[PDB]
């Protein structure tokens, strides 16, 4: 926090909810959005290429985000300036390939593929406890089952968590959610499910985050496209966001 | 590439020396434009004179800037061509209606674009970090990313200061981002 | 040389009002308040954007400045209905519109068209006869109000000339009623003789400041003059803004032992500054922190208020540009300064000259006249004057530099409520 | 039965035994959702095999009169529409969509012919009908305890199965998403007729699964070992050495040699599996792939899936589409179930109880029961 910083960026990852409102420079225009356009051609490349479990999908979108300087790892220190500065790339980048990517449906569906191609690598990225510290900031309220409950479910619980050993198992507490929003968990059989409720530890929770984050997005760009004539009278942007989907990179 | 190059007279031989690039040459004998004059009996360094330079960079960008607001308006129909700095109140849905012909246009002779266009080049011809990473080739990028040309790089990064606080009072160098997103 | 050996220095050129003795002096600038003119409208006090202008943008303004001037005037006059400019007309009719030239050259008798508002003739022109009309004086962008008649539909005929109604003086508040006179000397750029780049004329109106001890001083531009045939020559081993910068620390510092208020105004011909009217104040040097309070960095045009007195001033030779273009049917000055307070704008001439970039929305904003000015300041290449306009001073000081010879500068005496005689003083001297 | 007879009974069935006010309960869910009642879809198939669908009915007296006129061979049951479906051609394209429906499962017998032994195609027999038994346990269970659905009403198909309408106002929301999730977790046996090996279970065997191979132990002996006597000779133990590794099928075909009684022969096999550790689970696959049910997941995926109507006819058996009580499960005989035939015999030989001098009385009765738990749900919440 040298000069200008605030608490306007908690954490690594967000859902892009508020828009910046700061007076940033052309150049600076410029910059961000074509280096947010490599960083998403990168994912979908990566994505085309290895399987996004793979190893070589992480390393070599670990690589492409060093080169990029984009926020990818969480740092235990404190918010640094650079750090802060990353983070605001990553926010105001976002907004602008939003401008961007809404004149066209097709386009739409790419962005927001490649969104959450991203924001689920990030995820993760996370350890348990910033995963908590993310969960709370955006009031997504997760946790969660008592201890006596616990007990009382031991063994299924036991016989429900993949690789799950029993003294470990004791250190750990599960959340009750909805089985609707734990498809992909459900589906293949990997929690378990009592009364209409999912026991879930603290890898399926991503997929509920990346749902409700596709919701908002989809919406977002919806009001994008709404928003698009008091942009094009801009000469200045008009030759990059009308053509930042075919610009080399 | 219908932007004018920079024209700058050296001070002791007196010819014109065009910049239209940040570095002229190739391989290892490409150096900074600004270093040796156009002239090969010359010995004279423009770099040396890099307060004139200035002056005639202000220059310009102010003749620019005057052929911007002189407000000169051609009408698009070749059979009229008529040349006016009046614009006229009566519009269709195109733009001003000449009023030689009463059924053609009138376009602006120097509009917003060129001028930007202009003093973005102008900012090109002195962008050491662009002209290295993009135009700029392997080995020449190797040979100008030394020591020998700090004093040419500072330089060249004072001159295009110039033309950045120039174009950050343009409104076609800031962007209201409240204004794009609301 | 030849200005350092002049003979006729300190010489009284022009002179109005009350007599003085032969030397005037100030209070210092003590009891002095100098601000800027508070109007409905706030001041341009900081760069704007600018390189810009939609045409639709310099559509509306226009189309707004004659619906605004025309409404006032409609009211002014009880006039009933206006009529489309282009329509036919076999009776008379009261058209509104604005005079402009038919070609591209200079306005002549045989030349002028009227084009009309986008409310009340949609932005549509018409050629004028002036035949029928006994008295008239017209320039290009005057807002004009004309009954006449159209019978071929093709050529409009004035009948009557509706004259221009200035707005009212200022009404000043008691708070100014025992403040004493005030001193003002103006001088307006070039203050560098051609061929050198010494300020010795601004030396010498340096000298004669601290001398005098004026209450306020008025330097108008350029200070950096951009037709210096060294400036464009390219001779000058300093950058532009050095010798600007030393410009204004030698008036700043050197006005220190007068303790008096400097009111600085840019000049369009400012090499270092920004291109564009109403140009912005000056913003590249601070003053020190002893002489913060004393330095005015204002923009043209300014209004400014004195203990109560306005004066309007600009830097722009407004003259020269109006008389290349004014056509009168039979003193010339004086009917161009009655022009400009009639229209309410500091400039009214569109298309405007050749040597002036015009902002239309920046024009729009801060070129409006708040009320008719106590003394009006008009620089210009013309002859120095002192006239009274419809109550206004009206003071052309020339410039302190005339070329290789030295120039003039003009002192008056201002005191709110004073008799309508708020300038009981006036005098065009020699440097 | 005399088929060429249904066209005979079918319009005093419809008039006289149809339980059309209970019908109404049901499909109407109290009234809570405006138009729920008049925007479900119903499809009818009449006489030669004529189909229609969209079909969608203002109240109660509107559909007893459409359904007494048409007299239809078959009534099946669709999604409640944004609109009404008598209308959809008035509604603008993209905006007539199924919105909710029953969650509903199809177990058909035909499905269990690569595993049984007793019957074929469309033939059923007290022998094999034990397996359909233990499908509505191994399901309700996981219905009733994973999930938590109260209210789910099992109906006899009329000839080779039975189906499932789950009926909760949660599961009536479920989209096809959660459906087609819901339809998977329940699925093990997996796989077509190309397929030998259909179960193959994980080290660790997930709650669901233990407990519906507990449900299946309690029969298993039965079904399996008793009636279907599934190592009875070589052809058909050829096949269950067939889904054990190579390694012991040697080692067991003697052992199959010296044993006198498929019991004694399903010891041997868990005895040798047992000394065999990972394989301890394949006697479970092996009971799965004999037991569990099948689901088709197109049945059950698709909100907009017409499934035949309770209280129907069945075109060739003749019985009707009865709700089966699940604690007289044990006792559920197919073959008993009222036919139109008998229940039109039974009607013309004695207003709004007609039906109740008929076998069908207590079939209405669990229906009926059923309509009230529904109520008490309503009413409560
Ligand atoms: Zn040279
Ligand atoms: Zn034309
Ligand atoms: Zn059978």
């Amino acid at each position: 926090t040298g000069d200008r910083k605030g608490d306007l960026y908690p954490s690594s990852l967000q859902f892009y909810q508020h828009p910046p409102t700061e007076n940033i420079s052309l150049i600076e225009f410029e910059t961000f959005a074509i280096e947010r356009l490599k960083l998403l051609k990168a994912v979908e490349n990566l994505g085309v290429s290895y399987v996004k479990n793979s190893e070589e999908y992480s390393k070599k979108l670990e690589l492409e985000l060093r080169k990029l300087k984009f926020p990818y790892r969480p740092l235990h220190e404190e918010i640094s300036d650079d750090v802060y500065d990353l983070r605001r790339k990553d926010h105001i980048s976002h907004f602008i390939l939003r401008l961007a990517y809404c004149q066209s449906e097709d386009l739409r569906r790419w962005f927001i593929q490649q969104e959450m191609d991203l924001f689920k690598f990030r995820f993760g990225l996370l350890t348990k406890e910033s995963v908590q510290e993310f969960l709370k900031l955006n009031d997504l309220q997760y946790v969660a089952i008592s201890e006596d409950e616990k007990n009382m479910h031991k063994e299924d619980l036991m016989n429900s968590s993949f690789g799950l050993s029993l003294t470990k198992m004791e250190d750990t507490e599960f959340y009750k959610v909805p089985f609707q929003a734990a498809l992909d968990l459900v589906r293949p059989r990997k929690v378990f499910l009592w009364r209409g409720f999912a026991f879930i530890p603290h890898k399926d929770i991503v997929s509920i985050v990346l749902n409700d984050f596709r919701a908002k997005l989809s919406k977002a760009l919806a009001l994008s496209a709404r928003s698009l004539p008091v942009v094009q009278s801009d000469e200045r942007l008009q030759p990059l966001l009308n053509h930042l989907s075919h610009s080399y990179i | 590439r219908d932007c004018e190059r920079f024209k700058f007279f050296c001070p002791k031989c007196g010819t014109e020396n065009i910049y239209d690039n940040v570095f002229d040459g190739s391989g290892l004998q490409i150096e900074p434009g600004l270093k040796r004059c156009s002239k090969p009996e010359c010995d004279a360094s423009p770099l040396d004179y890099v307060i004139q330079v200035h002056n005639k960079l202000l220059l310009d960008i102010r003749r620019y800037i005057k052929k911007y607001y002189s407000g000169w308006l051609v009408c698009e129909e070749k059979t009229c061509q008529n040349r006016t700095r009046r614009l006229p109140l009566s519009f269709s849905r195109n733009g001003p209606i000449c009023q030689a012909c009463s059924k053609a246009t009138l376009r602006s002779e120097y509009p917003e674009k060129a001028l930007y266009t202009q003093l973005c080049f102008y900012r090109f011809i002195f962008d050491w970090d662009y002209a290295l990473e993009k135009v700029v080739s392997e080995q020449e990028r190797g040979h100008l990313k030394k020591k020998l040309f700090q004093e040419s790089e500072n330089q060249y990064k004072k001159l295009k200061s110039t033309v950045d606080q120039v174009l950050s009072r343009s409104g076609y160098s800031e962007v209201n981002l409240s204004k794009l997103f609301q | 040389q030849k200005y350092g050996s002049r003979t006729n220095r300190g010489e009284v050129v022009t002179t109005y009002g009350e007599l003085q003795g032969t030397t005037w002096n100030g209070g210092s600038g003590s009891n002095t308040n100098v601000e800027l003119f508070t109007s409905l409208d706030e001041p341009l006090t900081k760069m704007y954007k600018f390189m810009f202008q939609k045409l639709m943008d310099i559509r509306e303004v226009v189309s707004i400045k004659i619906e605004e001037l025309g409404a006032s005037l409609k009211d002014h006059f009880q006039i009933d209905e206006f009529t489309s400019v282009s329509l036919p007309a076999q009776e008379t009719v009261t058209v509104l519109g604005q005079i402009g030239c038919d070609s591209n050259g200079k306005l002549n008798s045989k030349s002028v068209i009227l084009e009309g508002d986008r409310e009340h003739s949609a932005g549509m022109q018409v050629p004028v006869d002036l035949s029928e009309l006994k008295d008239y004086s017209l320039f290009p962008g005057q807002v004009v109000i004309m009954e006449g008649t159209n019978s071929t539909g093709r050529r409009f005929v004035p009948t009557k000339l509706y004259e221009g109604v200035p707005l009212p003086f200022h009404q000043p508040s008691k708070e100014f009623e025992e403040c004493p006179q005030q001193m003002v000397i103006t001088a307006c750029g070039p203050f560098t003789t051609s061929d050198t780049i010494t300020y010795d004329a601004l030396k010498d109106l340096i000298d004669i400041v601290n001398r005098d001890r004026p209450d306020i001083c008025i330097l108008l531009g350029p200070f950096l003059d951009a037709k210096h045939e060294q400036i464009e020559n390219l001779q000058l081993t300093v950058t532009f803004e050095d010798v600007f910068k030393r410009c204004l620390k030698m008036i700043i510092e050197g006005t220190r032992p007068s303790g008096c208020h400097l009111v600085i105004v840019p000049s369009l011909r400012d090499v270092h500054h920004d291109p564009v009217y109403p140009q912005p104040p000056f913003s590249c040097f601070e003053p020190a922190k002893e002489d913060k309070e004393r330095v005015h960095f204002v923009a043209d045009p300014c209004t400014l208020s004195v203990n109560g007195v306005v004066i309007g001033m600009t830097s722009t030779d407004l003259l020269f540009h109006m008389g290349a273009e004014e056509i009168s049917s039979s003193d010339r000055f004086s009917r161009i300064l009655r022009h400009i307070l009639t229209q309410r704008s500091y400039y009214p001439l569109y298309p405007p000259n050749e040597e002036i970039n015009i902002d239309y929305e920046a024009l729009y904003s801060y070129t409006p006249m708040p009320v008719t000015p106590d003394v009006f300041i008009v620089p210009s290449e013309l002859r120095y004057f002192i006239k009274d306009v419809t109550g206004c001073i009206c003071i052309n000081p020339g410039r302190l530099t005339k070329g290789l010879v030295g120039g003039t500068y003009a002192r008056f005496l201002v005191k709110s409520g004073a008799m309508r005689s708020t300038c009981i003083s006036a005098q065009v001297v020699r440097v | 039965y005399d088929p060429a007879s249904l066209p005979d009974v079918l319009p005093l069935y419809y008039r006289r035994l149809f339980p059309f006010y209970q019908y109404f309960r049901w499909l109407n869910y109290g009234g809570v959702v405006k138009n729920y009642f008049q925007h479900r879809e119903f499809s009818f198939t009449l006489k030669d095999d004529v189909y229609v669908r969209y079909q969608s009915f203002n109240n109660q007296s509107e559909l007893e009169k459409e359904m007494q006129k048409m007299c239809p061979y078959k009534i099946d049951i669709g999604a409640v529409y944004s609109h009404r479906p008598s209308l959809h051609n008035t509604v603008k394209s993209g905006t007539f969509q199924a919105q909710e429906k029953e969650l509903v499962f199809d177990i058909d017998m035909t499905d269990y012919d690569d595993v049984r032994r007793c019957c074929s195609s469309a033939d059923i027999c007290p022998k094999c009908w034990t397996l359909m038994t233990i499908a509505v346990r191994i399901l309700d269970r996981a219905l009733a305890e994973d999930f938590g659905f109260k209210h789910r009403l099992w109906v006899y198909s009329g000839r080779r199965g039975v189906h499932c309408w789950v009926c909760d106002d949660s599961a009536r929301k479920l989209s096809q998403a959660e459906r087609s999730a819901v339809a998977e977790y329940l699925s093990v046996v997996k796989g077509g007729e190309e397929t030998i090996k259909k179960v193959q279970l994980p080290e660790t065997i997930h709650p669901f699964i233990g407990k519906s191979l507990k449900m299946v132990e309690r029969y298993f002996e039965k079904y399996a070992l008793v009636d279907q006597d599934i190592l009875e000779n070589k052809q058909c133990w050829d096949k269950v050495i067939a889904l054990v590794p190579e390694v012991a099928r040697e080692s067991l075909l003697r052992e199959f040699s010296k044993a006198r009684s498929s019991v004694e022969r399903w010891d041997k096999l868990s005895s040798c599996l047992e000394a065999t550790r990972r394989y301890s689970n394949i006697p479970k696959e092996i009971m799965l792939q004999f037991c569990y049910p099948r689901l088709d997941v197109n049945v059950s995926k698709g909100l907009n899936h017409l499934l035949k109507s309770p209280f129907s006819v069945h075109p060739k058996t003749g019985r009707i589409s009865v709700p089966i009580d699940c604690k007289k499960l044990d006792q559920f005989d197919p073959f008993s179930v009222p036919t139109i035939s008998l229940i039109c015999s039974e009607l013309d030989n004695v207003r709004t109880r007609d039906y109740k001098r008929t076998s069908l009385a207590p079939y209405i009765k669990v229906f009926e029961q059923f309509l009230d738990k529904l109520d008490q749900s309503r009413k409560g919440e």
